[PDB]
């Protein structure tokens, strides 16, 4: 034993678990474009060239991605940003009129994807109305009931809720976004590339802000994500639990190259004073229908690689893939936004065939909507105005969302199907390395020092 | 690490190092806790929500130093004898091994109790702030 | 009451007790002035309106002590001779009767005048913390 | 100016006076930086936008004094030798000529470098805060 | 013509109305500066000190 006395040390490096409201910071001068963006704020201005990093030697910290406090923070942040940008834009209440619709004829042909609908709309003066027409490029307009006439239709908003236009000024972009914790709190990061989603991480480092996480929204396939470092990684709460969601990270990306080859023309409709409704007026080119292409060679390799990796957890069971079981149009088809158009791709062959994992051009037909019950799944309706001209897309698929069919299958087989519908599981695949811990500069610790005798000054020890 | 120019992400490797090495460069944390890296929208209100709490936590820490008699000092001795019940009386041998991140787990229950003694320690001095000596 | 830890609602009975007894356990009020017990609606904005005023009030009290030479001290004697016009020079006999709540009624008009002298008291040191002496 | 009660708009004319004479009445700025002059509309939110930054700026200045060992002192010596490269070693002949507003442009580039040395002065204390003497 | 010059009224921007009255002022942040050398000496073992 030894004689020891109390000593205070405010300034110490020790932290505790906590949750905090995190400030956003955007990469480069994108904050100067961010003023005109949604999914990006108005605007996330940085102050220093973030993110800097330091490796903390000999530090082991316990991580968990499924109880993560940041994924709930951003999901309630993005949807709140979604409402604010859409709030001042024109509402589509006056368009709910008995639409008279017929076949949409085009130059020496007809298009099966849409209907030519005409309706009475109010002019500048409220007591006079005019005939008007527009090609609502979807047959997703409910026929009006209580009549034998098959040529009266109605816009699907008004059965449940009126909707708001997405103003042409704002742009839907996945700009990279960094989360910067405030002073007093520090964001950790787990560098262990073999991290399966929970448990200790023995290679920790601290950063000012998170990496350039971009707010992409899609279903059944994760686009423009951050890839795994070494190999394919599979992450789930408990693989034996057939519920939950199996998030896969791809070693390298398969490029999804696709487009909307029709040449559409935007038309302005004058529904009210200072309020303009934009609709596809006519087609000024040959029709070829939307579709998407994926490399058959590279994708088929991905299922072979992923199959054996799953089989490590499910020993001696051949992995089978299959089409989605059911749900809305938003989760039974690979859905995403690209260039202002909302695609819903059938996955014509991104499901098929047995794949043992032991080694013993795919074209997707895609439908398009204008009205979207947005990917939050319950809330705001939005009308996406048409984008004139062709659209083209070139995106890196980086992860797959899957789910499993239980439980009395043949013991040598197991069936996997796509999943989706919840925004958080898209972002939980990128925001999984981090924690937020409050720094607590600690106090007492005994030392060889002695008491402060009659207030006399002392420095050394 | 030893050094004080450094960066806040220049010294925190001491989070694993010994308490002795962590005891130096104790000022860089005190610098970082102040401000750090921080139409109306979400981030605008967040800059008022987070900023005010960052200031609020700093005042609560300097509030305790200003009472215990350790005002303005990073290190500070106090007139309290270390009770062996809180920990064994041989930490002088041990803190070359433990890091501060590991020391906190030992005094987790006793920290709020110890602050009473440090308050009592000042009030061995405060009881002596009325009686005799300072006729000068 | 005599003690320290107590509760903020553990010592405020000194509001009626003697000034001598009230001078003990003086740290508990100094602790309370910061923290206390504190979609958007009325209470949400109040947690920014009232919270920032609590900090704003706290810094004025501490900065005045920081200038008078009483930084970090709950009791502090200063170099200002007591003018008998402010009060009679026999309060030593009296402050066993009066409480602090009653003392303020005497010096209500003179408090702002006296703070000038306390500044002047420090400015003896300010004039005497320039030029020549401190070879040390 | 001689006299320290004064007003913030009573001393600031020292901005053109001699750099030596401006060192007197240095407390009025320390008083003024705290609060000064300060349905929902523009001014209401401004009283939260500007007020919180006024507090945070004050805390940033004070904690630098606390770390350097100049806590609570307006004037303060520090154990750092003045390198002649920053400026000529004859300012004792010159602060009667220059005003404080003019001295700043001499050390615009060197101010952030010098703060490292003032910290380095504190590690001459932080080195001498673990070894021998506190057995006294 | 080199001996003539024509002037006409103007307007339309409200800032030029108020820029005619709000022209005397500036806003400058008060920054207590960096250091300034003195003939002082290194403090000896935490001792207090009067003049210098």
């Amino acid at each position: 034993a030894e004689n020891l006395w109390v000593t205070v040390y405010y300034g110490v490096p020790v932290w505790k678990e906590a949750k905090t409201t995190l400030f956003c910071a955007s990469d480069a001068r994108a904050y100067e474009k961010e003023v005109h963006n949604v999914w990006a704020t108005h605007a996330c201005v940085p102050t220093d060239p973030s993110p800097q990093e330091l490796v903390l030697g000999n530090v082991t910290e316990n991580f968990n991605m499924w109880k993560n406090d940041m994924v709930d923070q951003m999901h309630e942040d993005i949807i709140s940003l979604w409402d604010q940008s859409l709030k001042p834009c024109v509402k589509l209440t006056p368009l709910c009129v008995t639409l008279i619709c017929s076949n949409a004829t085009v130059k020496n042909g007809t298009v099966e994807e849409m209907k030519n609908c005409s309706f009475n709309t109010t002019t500048e003066i409220r007591d006079k109305e005019k005939k008007e027409y527009a090609l609502f490029y979807k047959p997703d307009i409910v026929p009006l009931s209580e009549t034998n006439n098959t040529s009266e239709y109605r816009l699907i908003n008004c059965n449940t809720s009126a909707c708001t236009q997405a103003c042409p000024k704002v742009t839907f972009e996945p700009i990279p976004i960094h989360y910067c914790a405030p002073a007093g709190y520090a964001i950790l990061k787990c560098n262990d590339e073999t991290f399966n989603g929970t448990g200790p991480c023995s290679n920790v480092s601290t950063v000012q802000c998170t990496h350039g996480i971009r707010p992409v929204v899609s279903t059944q396939l994760l686009l423009n994500g951050s890839l795994a470092e070494k190999e394919i990684v599979i992450r789930s709460e408990n693989l034996t639990n057939n519920a939950k969601i199996i998030i896969v990270h791809l070693h390298t990306p398969v490029e999804i190259v696709c487009t909307r080859p029709n040449n559409n023309t935007r038309k302005s409709v004058r529904i009210g004073p200072g309020q303009t409704f934009y609709a596809t007026g006519d087609i000024i080119g040959d029709i070829k229908q939307a579709h998407c292409n994926i490399s058959e060679e590279k994708w088929n390799d991905t299922l072979q690689k992923v199959g054996i990796e799953l089989q490590k957890h499910f020993p001696n069971k051949t992995i089978k893939y299959n089409q989605s079981a059911g749900g809305d149009m938003e989760i039974t088809t690979h859905s995403f936004n690209c260039g202002g158009e909302f695609f819903y791709c059938n996955t014509s062959n991104l499901f098929n065939g047995t794949y043992n994992g032991t080694y013993i051009t795919i074209t997707l037909q895609c439908r398009i909507k204008q009205i979207i019950n947005m990917w939050q799944g319950v809330g705001r309706c939005m009308y996406a105005p048409p984008i004139a001209g062709n659209i083209t897309c070139r995106s890196n698929i980086t992860g797959l969302l899957l789910t499993r069919d239980g439980g009395t299958n043949s013991n040598e087989t197991e069936t996997f199907r796509p999943a989706g519908g919840d925004m958080r599981d898209n972002w939980r695949s990128e925001l999984y390395k981090y924690k937020v811990v409050k720094i607590e500069p600690l106090g007492v610790a005994p030392t060889r020092c002695k008491r402060r005798v009659v207030g006399r000054r002392r420095r050394r020890r | 690490a030893v050094g004080i120019g450094a960066v806040f992400l220049g010294f925190l490797g001491a989070a694993g190092s010994t308490m002795g090495a962590a005891s130096m460069t104790l000022t860089v944390q005190a610098r970082n806790l102040l401000s750090g890296i921080v139409k109306l929208t979400v981030w605008g209100i967040k800059q008022l929500q987070a900023r005010v709490l960052a200031v609020e936590r700093y005042l609560r820490d300097q509030q305790l130093l200003g009472i215990w008699g350790c005002s303005g000092k990073l290190i500070c001795c106090t007139n309290v004898p270390w009770n062996s019940s809180w920990s064994n009386r041989n930490l002088s041998e041990i803190w070359d091994n433990m890091t501060w991140l590991q020391w906190d787990k030992e005094i987790s229950n006793y920290t709020q109790i110890i602050y009473g003694l440090l308050e009592e320690s000042q009030n061995q001095q405060e009881k002596n702030e009325q009686d005799l000596l300072a006729l000068d």
